[PDB]
């Protein structure tokens, strides 16, 4: 019942300050016993400490990021942020939240890890998606088709989550113009045409920008 | 990178797998080490810590050693569901900071082949009314995981396509999609538009038409 909730994928410009703040549920961040940290990934590659805070305690940091980045806790609400300075496109990653359990010191282990967000740096700037309905045509394939968009990601639900056996969500196609494309689709039981209702639910989070999309047979 | 390791493993289902991390005294010689899987899209979960030690909900067949400056990650009894990334961490002395390893891969071997799922959608009319066509192809569950796509409008257009590489699935196969852009008029001026995805020595060929 312990949880980290970040603050979502971003986009941050080149030279400005990447800043990730998460939220825990379930305990508190003053309560020794726990470390509270950040892990990176690029998206095809390895995985990077970057620091991590004893509570009560110590912060400890990756000597190589150490000179531009900034850990802190805000215990009134509960949260720990991060702030990486002066990026580049090389900074471009998955940002976990991460927590451990006793000491930190000659373990490190990580027992909890959040869902990691994309942090995307670039001078582009952000652009929401254009959603259309892939319409179904003793099963049957229904869609919808997440256009035009940047940065990633984008996720989609059906039916404000309700529904998710027989979805697959497609990885995004990086267009020449530089903006992103996705699809998902669902196949669901050709007799629930018409009796069940399908609705695909767009969250681009970096654009704040949700699109609920009715999913209806020709 | 400050540790040492494989960067891909492959053996048979049922087997043993040894997944090895070498470091120095500053770090596995005089620390805890601790392993993590990372299955594909999603993050990674703690499968062993103070080296040996297994958390609740860990299989059994998840084991863990040090020897000197090297520590192993042991799976017995191979599993088609193993198939990930997995990692090596622990604490560095001189740094004063957590490392990782770079990461194993571990495919298992004696995948049986599996034909794509073909899924071909045409323009909305929504989308037709924003004076846009967009033909969605998408490609699901094959094995192994390379497909070539084309395009026909009765015969061959290659502009406007974009096609994904091939990614896996959390079953162990493979999924793609190719999209091809036109415009309204272009949709409307030919009998039909057809994706052919060709897989192994076979071809599936799926067509709309306008009308
Ligand atoms: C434990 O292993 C680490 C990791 O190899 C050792 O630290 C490393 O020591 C080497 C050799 O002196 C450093 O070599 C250098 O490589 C850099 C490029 O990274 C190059 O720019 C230098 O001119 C030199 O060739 C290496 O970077 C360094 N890595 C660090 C400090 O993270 C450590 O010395 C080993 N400890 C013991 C007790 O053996």
């Amino acid at each position: 019942q312990v949880q980290l909730l970040g603050s979502g994928p971003g986009l941050v410009k080149p030279s400005e300050t990447l800043s990730l703040t998460c939220t825990v549920s379930g305990a508190s961040i003053s309560s020794p016993g726990y470390y509270w940290g950040f892990i990176r990934q690029s998206p095809g590659k390895g995985l990077e400490w970057i620091g991590s805070m004893v509570s009560g305690g110590t912060t400890y940091y990756n000597p190589s990021l150490k000179s531009r980045v900034t850990i802190s806790m805000d215990m009134s609400n509960n949260q720990f942020s991060l702030r990486l300075n002066s990026v580049t496109a090389a900074d471009t990653a998955l940002y976990y939240c991460a927590r451990g359990s006793r000491q930190l010191v000659r373990r490190a282990t990580i027992d909890y890890w959040g869902q990691g967000a994309l942090f995307t740096v670039s001078p582009a700037s952000t652009k929401g998606p254009s959603v259309f309905p892939l319409a179904p045509s003793g099963t049957a394939a229904l869609g919808c088709l997440v256009k035009d968009y940047f940065p990633e990601p984008v996720t989609v639900s059906w039916n404000s989550g309700a529904l998710t056996s027989g979805v697959h969500t497609f990885p995004a196609v990086l267009q020449s113009s530089g903006l992103y494309s996705l699809s998902s689709v669902v196949t669901v039981p050709s007799s629930s045409l018409g009796t069940q209702t399908y609705i695909c639910n767009v969250n681009h989070k970096p654009s704040n920008t949700k699109v609920d999309k009715k999913v209806e047979p020709k | 990178s400050v540790l040492t390791g494989p960067p891909s493993v492959s053996a048979g289902p049922g087997q043993q797998v040894f997944i090895s991390c070498s470091g120095n005294s500053s770090n596995i010689g005089n620390n805890y080490v601790s392993w993590y899987q990372q299955l594909p899209g999603t993050a990674p979960k703690l499968l062993i810590y103070d080296s040996n030690k297994r958390p609740s909900g860990i299989p059994d067949r998840f084991s863990g050693s040090k020897s000197g400056t090297s520590a192993t990650l042991g799976i017995t009894g191979l599993q088609t569901g193993d198939e990930a990334d997995y990692y090596c961490g622990t604490w560095d002395s001189s740094l004063s900071a957590g490392v990782f390893g770079g990461g194993t891969k571990l495919t298992v071997l004696g995948q049986p082949k599996a034909a794509p799922s073909v899924t071909l959608f045409p323009p909305s009319s929504e989308e037709l009314q924003a004076n846009k066509a967009t033909l969605v192809c998408l490609i699901s569950d094959f094995y192994p995981g390379a497909v070539t796509v084309a395009w026909k409008a009765d015969s061959s257009p290659v502009k406007g396509v974009e096609t994904t590489t091939p990614s896996k699935q959390s079953n162990n196969k493979y999924a793609a999609s190719s999209y091809l852009s036109l415009t309204p008029e272009q949709w409307k001026s030919h009998r039909s538009y057809s994706c052919q995805v060709t897989h192994e020595g076979s071809t599936v060929e799926k067509t709309v038409a306008p009308t």
